[PDB]
RNA sequence: GCGGCGCGCCUGCUACACCGGACCGCAGGCGUCCCACGGCGGGCUCAGCGAGGACGGAGACCUCCCGCGGAGCAGAAGGGC
RNA sequence: CGGAACGGCGUCGGCCGGUCCCGACA
RNA sequence: GCCUGCCCCUCGCCCGCCCCCCAAACUCCGAAGGGCCGCGCCGCCCCGCCGCUGGCCUGGGCGGGGCGGGCGAAUGCGGGCG
RNA sequence: AGUUCGGCCAUCCUACGGCGGAAACUCCUUAACUCGUUCCGAAUUAGGAAGAGAAGCGCCGUCAGGCCCCGCCAGUACUGCGAUCGGAGACGUCGUGGGAACACGGGGUGCCGAACU
């Protein structure tokens, strides 16, 4: 009883690597692929992925176009950036991806607007005004003229479970005006009866955050001080969630322009690699250790 | 009777005495096969002000 | 001298194996008996292959499984190790740090002996996992656990010990 | 050959190379195309739909039509004695860019930069036309000790 | 009776081995290829004698059993068991082809003529190049009298002009009389059994 | 020569590195089968190397672990995943 | 002196070697 | 060496290590030799047309006008077309 | 530095042993909900934020396996076209052209873009 070795030389001379990304597991390559085939006749006209990462602390929504080396992130904003908008704690709920939406989207009319200085992006597509959960296609209606900018959605490697997050912040963009290919019956409510306003009206302003947060204070006060910990300093009451919900949208609409943040560059020790003539050594010093003994 | 099946002797110099003839210049750029779109566009534009074949 | 806190060892999960061929309802019958103790449905594993010496043809229903995790994983491994009067034998211990025993009698684990449901023996196999194997199981950033977090026989054996104070 | 397939005698030339089985790499797919660009074709079994016939190999090709999912290549086969400008359908993973005149396209351009330089200073004009390495000169060599070479015996071996 | 060998001397066709696509291959008669002291220390073995091949060829497998049978015996009677080791080099594995004219011939009746010529494989027979060695006789300082003698005893059962050499190499071991010896007092020289190969720079460390 | 069918068709050879290349030359198939064995979207990883676990061993199940495909994709073989 | 495996103190050459003016038991 | 004493030996298998010789329907690698296309028209500035494109003032095509230039491998020979 | 979207797909891998985190990331953290599980919140979804470098991950090892480069192999094997060259043949030379491969040493162990902190 003593076996084989999988890893022998003809495993690893045949070894396939697989593309640097497909081996970390960030990017599923199929997807890729059918997003990114512009038919051949246009040519440069470039295409956009509305990428919506998610990530333990933060949701990060940027508007993307691949060209043959970069992706060209357009115009970029994440959840960090939302405790600026008024929204202090609650970074990554479903509501907050709807704001990070919002921002992404805003940013990106403005930023194309003040280059068009003239009749045309955001004035021509306000986008719904509001935050309503009612079924809104941004170039459904007039579209006159100028199009919607039209971006289509990249999930990333996560599941199209029934209303996720990454669902909800394609409502953000679409409330924004960038009109984003949509069905909503993945958005919770669309029994295939109909599409419940209800039910993207009240998780669009945080509310699944306030029936827990209410319960928990009575069931167990204790509980509700470690779960929640953050929610309670910051004094958001689950009553006071939903007029934090719509001040910080109606902030982000009007003033989208981000304002650049300062980044310490740290450097970590990196020790150095041996060098060369040094690295014999150390295999000259262990030749001692077993010749000597 | 028994009798030869296939060889290509002598095909080669009969083909050369003359041959190579390249393919011609009308069928080096024809519109058969093309984007049924492509040409449509192409006859319009065309049409209107300094190729006014119309009249 | 103290170890990092993710460096414990938890029982992730017990599966709950019994392989009665098919008969005419025995498999159905054995999901009763699991059904009450880890108050979950077994599901129906299917044979692989048709054998001659059992009675298994590519297609009939083999084996019930169900996998119990948390404080249900205590209480029926506890179960089980009282039942095998606290002594398991030294080798049941694996590469990877996962252990099994054998049950004898499904009544044994407390259930009543019943006319109506058959002795139906089933055995147990546990496995021990270090926090942080995410790694292993994320759909997104799926790569292999590192060598130190594993979890190796003599580790867990020990974990084994201090857990439900067992002898080999 | 008894059989004649559209996919005959391809046992060793359809088949990817070592260690390039796979997906096609993204770049294939964007890279942008303007009709009249030399396209290489490399026919592959990466992907079953739109592969060209063996014979379509290797034969460098202009593209008519840049249509939607697909490319036009027309390629001249030797039929009889007759070239034919044979025009087919690739899908663009099966095609590749071809350097083909990529010397002419440099050249042209340098050469003409070295006119452009030359209007103003450099008034001659170095001779703009490629010489088939032409035949040495002097190149007078210094024998200072050269050693002596000796045929050897058929010893060694 | 096989038939003689001139038919099928000479590579004449690509060489045809025993395969999925090949059906019984008869036999080579020859089973063993390594006779005499097997087991051997590099040390023990100082001189080795080859048969050269004098010309590209076919060599059936009965006379490859036939002269592995003679040669053998001459070192045998004289040097001994103990002092030699005969590898016959050259393996059966070409296998030929023969074609079957048996019976009446005729139309619809049993098919003769060179109408479907593809033989029945026979004669497994061995290809050779001109210099490949067909035989290796090694032996200690006893033999090296009665080494070239069991050769050439065999020579002729072997088709065709052949040569004897003594080899410069020390033994089977590939390093020469004297490399051998350099890597001897140098300690250089891992012995792995009936060859050696030298100990070498590479491998991990332990 | 009707004993065979290279008398339509296909895979791998023979084929002499573009392609085209003969033969009652070799090694084989085809004349069907499947509304799921189809299309699409989602999930998933397969044959197995081990090391463990009532009965339970060559072998049946259930676990992990390493698993470049070593699996199965209706049938010939070769690509391909 | 169509033509081989083998042989040829037939005749001219060459290669690798040992002896022998301590002249090839005196 | 022994009621069975397996207190364990010799050959194997299996796994490591070398070694001898192979493939036409084997290929890590892979020549010679073959194929296929190019070797003069560019650079600039504008301006039209498009029922096409696109988020756009984006594209590509197709034209037209100016300007800065020019014959840009060797050798043979007049090519094509019914 | 670290993350995201990527390009080229091993000088980017695989294995082991160290070393590291401020942020970033991961692990984490639970199940009223939306959802999710041939059974199983393992995964997956939703809602969090008490820990933590132990893994992942980033950095160094290691006569480490592979991968990559250059020698060597070697003008070697082969081979284009010529010889009323030499051979009973098998085949081999010689003229003018080319020119491998495996072993075997000596080294090398990602880099490029776009956004944000």
């Amino acid at each position: 009883g003593w076996v084989k070795v999988q890893k022998t030389r003809s495993y690893f001379k045949r070894f396939q690597v697989q593309f640097r990304r497909r081996r970390e597991g960030k990017t599923d390559y199929q997807a890729r692929k059918a997003l990114i085939i512009q038919d051949k006749n246009k040519y440069a006209t470039p295409r956009y992925r509305f990428v919506v990462r998610r990530t333990n602390k933060d949701i990060i929504c940027q508007v993307t176009a691949a060209e043959l080396t970069k992706d060209r992130v357009v115009c970029a904003a994440y959840s960090h950036e939302l405790p600026r908008y008024g929204i202090p704690v609650g970074l990554t709920n479903y509501a907050a991806a709807y704001a990070t939406g919002l921002l992404c989207g805003r940013r990106l009319l403005e930023k194309l607007s003040v280059g068009i200085k003239e009749n045309a992006l955001a004035q021509l597509y306000p986008g719904l005004d509001k935050a309503t959960g009612e079924e809104y296609h941004p170039d459904e209606n007039e579209n006159e003229e100028v199009h919607a900018f039209k971006a289509f959605l990249d999930i990333g490697l996560a599941r199209a479970s029934t209303g996720a997050r990454v669902f909800a912040a394609m409502k953000g963009a679409v409330d924004a005006g960038l009109n984003i290919p949509h069905s909503m019956k993945r958005f919770p409510g669309y029994s295939k009866d109909g599409f419940d306003s209800s039910a993207l009206r009240d998780r669009i302003m945080g509310k699944h955050v306030g029936d827990y947060m209410a319960e928990l204070k009575a069931e167990d006060e204790e509980t509700y001080r470690k779960r929640f910990s953050k929610y309670i300093a910051a004094k958001v009451e689950p009553l006071r969630l939903e007029a934090m919900y719509t001040k910080a949208h109606a902030a982000i609409r009007a003033n989208p322009q981000a304002v650049k943040a300062k980044f310490e560059i740290k450097k970590p020790v990196r020790q150095a690699r041996l060098t060369l003539k040094e690295r014999k050594e150390r295999i000259d010093a262990k030749k001692l250790e077993a010749l000597k003994q | 009777a028994k009798l030869k099946n296939h060889t290509s002797k002598n095909q080669n110099r009969k083909d050369h005495r003359n041959g190579i003839k390249k393919p011609k210049k009308s069928a080096y750029t024809s519109h058969k096969g093309m984007c049924p779109k492509y040409l449509r566009n192409l006859r319009r534009s065309r049409a209107n002000d300094p190729r006014q074949s119309l009249r | 001298e103290s170890e990092n806190p993710m460096r414990r060892i938890r029982i992730e999960k017990l599966v709950l194996n019994i392989c009665i061929g098919g008969e005419g309802d025995a498999l159905t019958k054995a999901a009763k008996v699991l059904q009450q103790l880890t108050d979950q449905e077994p599901t129906f594993s299917k044979s692989r292959l048709t054998i001659r010496g059992f009675g298994i043809r590519r297609g009939q229903k083999i084996s019930t499984h169900v996998t119990v995790r948390g404080e249900k994983a205590r209480e029926i491994i506890e179960r089980g190790l009282r039942v095998k009067n606290f002594e398991l034998p030294y080798s049941c211990f694996s590469t990877t740090g996962n252990f099994g025993f054998g049950i004898t009698e499904h009544i044994d684990l407390g259930i009543k002996y019943d006319p109506s449901m058959g002795i139906y023996g089933m055995d147990f196999y546990v496995v021990l996992s270090r926090p942080g194997f995410r790694v292993n199981k994320r759909r997104a950033q799926q790569q292999h656990v590192g060598a130190s977090h594993k979890i190796t026989p003599d580790e867990a054996r020990a974990w084994v010990e201090r857990e439900f104070e067992v002898v080999y | 050959t008894h059989s004649q397939g559209y996919r005959c005698k391809t046992r060793y030339c359809f088949a990817r190379k070592f260690r390039r089985h796979g997906m096609a790499n993204l770049t294939t797919y964007n890279r942008v195309y303007k009709l009249g660009q030399y396209v290489n074709i490399k026919v592959n079994g990466a992907y079953h739909k739109g592969m060209p016939h063996r014979y379509y190999n290797g034969r460098t090709g202009t593209i008519f039509n840049i249509g939607p999912r697909a490319l036009g290549v027309q390629i001249q086969k030797r039929v009889r004695g007759r070239i034919m400008l044979k025009r087919i359908n690739v899908r663009l993973e099966h095609v590749h860019p071809s350097d083909c005149r990529k010397n002419h396209l440099e050249r042209v351009a340098a050469n003409d930069a070295a006119r452009r330089l030359a209007k103003e200073t450099g008034q001659p004009v170095p001779c703009l036309k490629r010489q088939n390495a032409l035949p040495r000169a002097a190149h007078v060599v210094s024998i200072a000790s050269a050693i002596d070479i000796t045929p050897l015996k058929y010893d060694g071996v | 009776g096989r038939r003689p060998a001139r038919c099928y001397r000479y590579q004449k066709n690509k060489p045809y081995p025993k395969s999925r696509f090949c059906r019984g291959v008869p036999d080579p008669k020859i089973r063993y290829f390594d006779l005499g002291n097997r087991r051997a220390k590099v040390n023990d073995f100082p001189y080795c004698f080859h048969l050269l091949s004098g010309e590209k060829e076919q060599v059936s497998s009965e006379a490859l059993e036939a002269c592995r049978i003679a040669c053998n015996k001459y070192i045998a009677k004289k040097a001994g068991k103990d002092s030699f080791h005969l590898r016959i080099r050259v393996h059966p594995f070409h296998v030929i082809r023969i074609n079957k004219m048996l019976s009446c011939a005729g139309a619809d009746r049993l098919q003769t003529g060179m109408r479907g010529a593809w033989g029945k494989p026979q004669g497994t027979v061995a290809r050779v190049s001109i210099g490949q060695p067909l035989l290796s006789v090694r032996c200690r300082a006893s033999a090296k009298d009665y080494v070239k003698d069991a050769l050439r005893r065999a020579k002729f059962k072997i088709p065709g002009r052949q040569a004897i050499v003594e080899s410069r190499n020390w033994g089977f071991t590939e390093f020469t009389k004297e490399e051998y010896e350099d890597l001897r007092e140098r300690g250089e020289l891992q012995y792995d059994g009936n060859n050696a190969h030298r100990i070498s720079r590479k491998g991990p460390l332990n």
